[PDB]
RNA sequence: CCCGCAGAAGAAGCACCGGCUAACUCCGUGCCAGCAGCCGCGGUAAUACGGAGGGUGCAAGCGUUAAUCGGAAUUACUGGGC
RNA sequence: GACACGGUCCAGACUCCUACGGGAGGCAGCAGUGGGGAAUAUUGCACAAUGGGCGCAAGCCUGAUGCAGCCAUGCCGCGUG
């Protein structure tokens, strides 16, 4: 593997199939999907929700989030 | 005119002619009325080493046909041993 | 059956190797003892790589059989079956001129070379250099031109050196021009002798003392303690002390006249390399040893090929290239790169393999650096600001040319000002040229060469725009105002 | 090409003796032959009815010493001729002169007769001939070149075939050191252990 | 049209210039030719040593 | 085409191993990176991803793709139905 | 015996020479170059043989043809003990 850059972000809001449009800390929308492991844990995300996203080089327009926050 | 002449058969270094009656305008292989015999400069004692119909020799040439060096010389040389 | 002896296995070593491989590579009885070895006898780790040479030191300490392996060896093969002759004969010299004013780029030249229908040509700039075996009194010398002007400055380079005696045109009115004065270090660099005239004295208003005075200002000796400078006076169009400059040169290549191999294997220069329909690829190559002939195999760079044919200068058939003497030659495999070594090889079936392994290496290497770049900057590129790009495709008659070019445009490039050129390539403009500046937002330039119908086809149908220059003076300021149009 | 590598793998793979050894020893004492090659072959896993026809094929492709494309030729010729297939193909393979001249006595493994017939050491009716997949035809008459009539692997050939059974097509002399091939065998006087149908439906498919 | 890449980690950019070939992926719906790795500037996939030929990575040197 | 010289001396890689389909175990990640012709593997018990050891099949070759027929009685005259 | 690959005339485009007054050209023949493409070669030797044109014949011509060079493109045989 190779190392992923991490941020953190908002919810702005929430697209068909668990698909959801992204601000981050630096002020750049993304578009961001569950991980399985949410998929497992039955967690839900909603609009307004302080979330964590990694991204790729390959593709900074998408994002991927993986830990949600209180 | 028609003639008896030497087609080339066979694979490098491997000659087979086939003695053939033709029109001198066509090419070495092209179109041809009658195939007569064969011959091969190769074979070894143990086979035949050549073979004419003399037959139709006669018939062609009194038609009016003519015959090439090589042709000639083989027809001399069966005729020897025949 | 079985005696008692220690490992003394036959072991084949790479160039660069490890431990954890380093350990069942030799099968040694100590598993660890073999590790606490290298961490005993230098800085070393359980993760450490050690390097061939180290690993036959290392094969040396274990007493073991060592076999060292390099991937260098198919250059060597191919230079031991090179011939080698231990005859040397006297050569002639090689000398370059660096005027860089069309008076001391040709009339120095015209009044000893037969005529000047070759200054007949316009642009007024000497757009390519020339090569001319003259011989002059009893004497065969090699003459070479210079274009000497805008970013021809790595064009002079390739030429700097490979000659023997250097000269050149001193305007007493202008004292030393700018890219005169970046030309000379190149030779006092070399270490090469130097010698200079004063050229264009037909003018009465000269000032050749306050010239021979400023020679020790110049940064160089003055002849009249016998130092490196010449106060060899010529004239461009009465022409007296030209035969003079022709005694001088006489004088310094007795002084020089060294002797190289006259028979056998001949290795040369690319000096000049372009694309003509019959011809193809076009090879002049100066050949400094040996003996060229139809037939040789011939590899430069990572090209290669058989000389089918070689002529001279007035395009007449040659049976051979005299060694010291320019030919032009084709049979390359494609445009040699500027500057190669150009070298005779013995067999056929190895030089294939030899460029291939060239190329390969070469592209490993340029994709390497463009991809670390592009991944390493990326998300640093995440910020934006303000930024003029120009984005241009080049077609040029020959490689320096190309290079140059490039080179000028590249050069003017500012922090916010950008000439990005796409690619650039020698010969006509075709339609993979068409389609890629018609793909991106460029223009196609065509400098001293045309373009053809494919090429023409799509344009038409396209509406790109092509450009079309001969001087290199008015294709800077075209594109200067270009770039400069952009802004705000 | 031809398979280097070690030989009691292929017998243990097989799990039958497949005489690619002098024999001046047991079998026995030199692999334990039960076990299949390889750190799992202690398990016997299930074989399906394709896996036991490759097997089989294999089997017969392993002891004549034959490469793949080869044998397609051989099954190929076998399929044009009259008669039964497998009786046909059987005596294709026994055809060959490097199983002849094993067969005849003169060498200790297949592998060792090759070699020799490759080396240009033995004549079929008085004429060297090298190569090993030769064809064979019936009354000619086979010997070894004075020259290599020396050797004395071939004197301990000659007498370590002795031990094994004799064939009943073939006829040899160790006072000439030559042998006349009769007449080409049917499938009766060849092993048991050779199972034809499953060569056959496989190849057919 | 779209070409799906093989191996971990790629070499292309917004001008690169490819080999592509037969074949497609399920998943991503329409994807119906695969790019060639080791042919003109998409290089081979970096350390592996099982299937060299398909992605095209040479020999590992001695 | 033949004879002599010296020396094992100058000469083996590719694909695959979950079912279809001949041939398995550990380490590294943890629905990610990835595989894939189809069914489908991967969210810390991966014979399916990467590495290693072992095995299976081809061989001076080994695989992928392009393309025609067969499998297709899936245009059915031989040989299909409402 | 043609409405004629290496013959004639006219028109068109295109390339080239010029005193601008006017002129020249036709590889889908053998090699070879550029271009297109994922992709396909030597600007080789000889008329010793077959066959062809001319001649009384000797003989001359023949990039047909014979042979060679490059390419794991395929079939096929051998070795690397
Ligand atoms: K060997
Ligand atoms: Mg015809
Ligand atoms: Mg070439
Ligand atoms: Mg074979
Ligand atoms: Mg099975
Ligand atoms: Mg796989
Ligand atoms: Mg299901
Ligand atoms: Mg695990
Ligand atoms: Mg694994
Ligand atoms: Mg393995
Ligand atoms: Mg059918
Ligand atoms: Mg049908
Ligand atoms: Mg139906
Ligand atoms: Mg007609
Ligand atoms: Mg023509
Ligand atoms: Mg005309
Ligand atoms: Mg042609
Ligand atoms: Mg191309
Ligand atoms: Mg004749
Ligand atoms: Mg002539
Ligand atoms: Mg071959």
């Amino acid at each position: 593997k190779e190392d992923n850059i991490e941020m953190q972000g908002t919810v702005l809001e929430t697209l068909p199939n668990t698909m959801f449009r992204v601000e981050l800390e630096n002020g750049h929308v993304v578009t961001a999907h569950i991980s399985g492991k949410m998929r497992k844990n039955y967690i839900r995300i909603l609009t307004g929700d302080k979330v964590t996203v990694e991204l790729t080089p390959y593709d900074l327009s998408k994002g991927r989030i993986v830990f949600r926050s209180r | 005119m028609v003639t008896i002449r030497l087609a080339r058969h066979g694979a490098k270094k491997r000659p087979f002619y086939q003695v053939v009656v033709a029109d001198s305008r066509n090419a070495r292989n092209g179109r041809f009325i009658e195939r007569v015999g064969f011959f091969n400069p190769i074979a070894s004692e143990k086979e035949e080493g050549t073979r004419l119909d003399l037959d139709r020799i006669a018939h062609w040439v009194g038609q009016g046909a003519t015959i090439s060096d090589r042709v000639a010389a083989l027809i001399k040389e069966v005729n020897k041993a025949a | 059956q079985k005696p008692a002896q220690a490992v003394n296995r036959d072991v084949v070593i790479g160039e660069t190797i490890t431990v954890g491989e380093l350990a069942n590579k030799m099968a040694v009885k100590g598993s660890q003892v073999i590790k606490a070895m290298m961490k005993l006898g230098a800085m070393a780790t359980i993760n450490q790589v050690i390097d061939q040479e180290t690993a036959q030191l290392v094969a040396e300490e274990m007493g073991h059989k060592v076999i060292l392996r390099r991937e260098n060896e198919l250059e060597e093969a191919v230079m031991s079956d090179r011939d080698t002759g231990a005859a040397a004969e006297p050569r002639a010299p090689v000398v370059t001129i660096m005027g860089h004013v069309d008076h001391g780029k040709t009339s120095l030249l015209d009044y000893i070379r037969s005529t000047k229908v070759a200054s007949g040509e316009a642009g007024g700039i000497t757009q390519h250099i020339g090569a001319y075996h003259v011989e002059t009194e009893n004497g065969m010398i090699t003459f070479l031109d210079t274009p000497g002007h805008a970013a021809f400055t790595s064009m002079r380079a390739r030429g700097a050196q490979a000659t023997d005696i250097v000269v050149l045109v001193v305007a007493a009115d202008d004292g030393v021009m700018p890219q005169t004065i970046e030309a000379i270090q190149h030779a006092k660099a070399a270490q090469v002798p130097v010698v200079v005239a004063v050229n264009k004295i037909d003018k009465p208003e000269a000032d050749p003392d306050r010239v021979k005075n400023e020679l020790s200002q110049y940064g160089i000796l003055p002849e009249e303690w016998g130092g490196e400078s010449q106060f060899v006076h010529v004239s461009a169009k009465a022409g007296t002390g030209i035969d003079e400059l022709l005694d001088a040169i006489l004088l310094q290549a007795e002084v020089l006249e060294l002797k190289a191999v006259r028979k056998g294997m001949a290795s040369g220069a690319v000096i000049e390399s372009f694309l003509d329909k019959g011809r193809g690829p076009v090879a002049t190559v100066l050949v400094r040893e040996g003996t060229l002939h139809k037939g040789d195999i011939v590899l430069c760079g990572f090209e290669y090929g058989r000389v089918r044919a070689m002529r001279n200068e007035l395009g007449q058939e040659v049976l051979e290239a005299g060694p010291s003497i320019p030919v032009e030659i084709l049979g390359l495999s494609g445009v040699p790169a500027a500057g190669d070594e150009v070298t005779v090889v013995r067999d056929e079936k190895k030089a294939r393999e030899v460029a291939l392994y060239r190329q390969g290496k070469f592209r490993e290497v340029k994709l390497a650096r463009q991809q670390k770049s592009k991944l390493e900057n990326m998300f640093a590129n995440m910020t934006e600001g303000e930024v003029h790009e120009v984005n241009i495709v080049l077609k040029a008659d020959v490689q320096g040319s190309v290079e140059a070019i490039s080179d000028s445009l590249l050069k003017l490039s500012t922090d916010e000002v950008k000439v990005k050129i796409i690619g650039s390539g020698v010969g006509g403009i075709t339609e993979t040229d068409a389609t890629l500046a018609a793909a991106s937002n460029a223009i196609l330039v065509g400098f001293n060469v045309r373009a053809d119908a494919s090429a023409r086809k799509v344009i038409e149908a396209e509406s790109l725009d092509l450009r079309y220059y001969s001087v290199i003076y008015n294709l800077i300021d075209e594109v200067k105002a270009a770039m400069s149009g952009m802004l705000s | 090409a031809r398979y280097l590598g070690p030989k009691l793998k292929l017998s243990r793979r097989e799990g039958t003796d497949l005489f690619l050894k002098s024999g001046v020893r047991a079998i026995d004492t030199k692999c334990k032959i039960e076990q299949a090659p390889g750190q799992h072959g202690a398990r016997k896993p299930r074989l399906s009815d394709y896996g036991v026809q490759l097997r089989e094929k294999q089997k017969v492709r392993r002891i004549y010493g034959v490469l793949e494309r080869q044998f397609r030729n051989y099954y190929k010729e076998a399929a044009r001729l009259k008669g039964n297939t497998g009786e046909n193909l059987l005596a294709l393979l026994e055809g060959r002169l490097d199983n002849v001249v094993y067969r005849m006595g003169f060498g200790a493994t297949r592998a060792e007769a090759r070699q020799l017939v490759s080396h240009k050491a033995i004549m079929v009716n008085g004429r060297v001939v090298n190569i090993a997949s030769y064809q064979v035809s019936p009354n000619d008459v086979v010997s070894i070149r004075e020259k290599a009539k020396k050797q004395s692997r071939v004197k301990a050939a000659l007498e370590l075939a002795e031990q094994r059974e004799k064939p009943t097509w073939l006829e040899v002399d160790a006072g000439k050191m030559e042998g006349t091939f009769k007449r080409k065998p049917e499938r009766s006087d060849l092993s048991a252990d050779i199972n034809e149908h499953l060569i056959v439906e496989l190849y057919s498919k | 049209v779209t070409s799906y890449i093989g191996g971990e980690g790629h070499n292309l950019q917004e001008h690169s210039v490819i080999l592509i070939r037969g074949g497609r992926v399920k998943d991503l719906p329409g994807v119906r030719y695969h790019t060639v790795r080791g042919a003109l500037d998409c290089s081979g996939v970096k350390d592996r040593k099982q299937a060299r030929s398909k992605y095209g990575v040479k020999r590992p040197k001695a």
